[PDB]
């Protein structure tokens, strides 16, 4: 198993700024790693797969990047709808692995 | 031996990689002419991407320059300056197809 | 710019590593979906500059791969497939 | 003109003999090289092409080797047939140019 190491556990932010979460593969899982946004009581919506590449519909100030073992997303500008958990998972082995997940917290 | 996974899947992912390309392809209106190499080793996209709904494509361009022999079939020849298309960098975007 | 005798020498027929898809080579087997889906194989490429003729193996050999089949949606698992490269290369007459 | 250098002008053989005649290119013109057997009163019949590539119909005997400029055929073993003048020429570019030939004699 792929162990999934996710950072930092929560953090506070403002409207308009820039935030930044990394996920660590414990060994090397090349491009494959989705990115997911899940709000309390509802599925999580798939933001980014294969390391970089938005999935349709989501928004430009998302964007991911990393192959390996080390990877980050990052939200350029900070809107009031992307207070959330976010979830990093790897589909290069089975079972896909998750990383403990990241709370964005508002000020 | 045998080549381990990890090696064979970063080997094989999408790149630039030198292919054999035929000129009368990258020139399919030049009718006078043949040309003598008939084909030239230039930097492509290659490989897989391991998505369905990826594909390999290059994200940056360039040209090169190249000396062709160019003959008029029994009488004569001149070695001719001709410029083919490089890819200098390949990535894996989603396709224009609908999704499956 | 190149100078067109190594444009020749280079682009001249011979063995190259070349990036194969692995259900050309196993074209029986559709139960399985592989990854990586394509390999890197030295395989005869290149141009003779002869209308006559073109190039050929004239030397084998079989290399093992690790690769993991995939059930799409039982389970995975990595095993070694064996494929065909090309040692050496000539430019043989058609017929 | 690309100047074809040809070696020996002239061999005395007998019949078994292996026989090594050369042909060197003043510019490099790759594989692009034909050998050719001349004997009296024929026109000069085509037996190796591309550098080492036998004509259709040709014993197996003959062989040629080399690339870039410099050339060799070869006779493994000498058959009373094989006594005759033979000439290298360089097809890749024109004017498709000639060696000055080996004559290959029968010894006394």
């Amino acid at each position: 198993d792929i162990q999934m190491t996710q950072s930092p556990s929560s953090l506070s932010a403002s409207v308009g700024d820039r935030v930044t979460i990394t996920c660590r593969a414990s060994q090397w899982i090349g491009p494959e790693l989705k990115w997911y946004q899940q709000k309390p009581g509802k599925a999580p919506k798939l933001l980014i797969y294969h390391g970089s590449i938005l999935q349709s519909g989501v928004p430009s100030r998302f964007s991911g990047s990393g192959s390996g073992t080390d990877f980050t997303l990052t939200i350029s500008s900070l809107q009031p709808e992307d207070f959330a958990t976010y979830y990093c998972q790897q589909y290069m082995y089975y079972p896909h692995t998750f990383g403990q997940g990241t709370k964005v917290e508002i000020k | 031996e045998v080549v381990k996974f990890m090696d064979v899947y970063q080997r094989s992912y999408c790149h630039p990689i030198e292919t054999l390309v035929d000129i009368f392809q990258e020139y399919p209106d030049e009718i006078e002419y043949i040309f003598k190499p008939s084909c030239v080793p230039l930097m492509r996209c290659g490989g897989c991407c391991n998505d369905e709904g990826l594909e390999c494509v290059p994200t940056e361009e360039s040209n090169i320059t190249m000396q062709i022999m160019r003959i008029k079939p029994h009488q004569g020849q001149h070695i001719g300056e001709m410029s083919f298309l490089q890819h200098n960098k390949c990535e894996c975007r989603p396709k224009k197809d609908r999704h499956h």
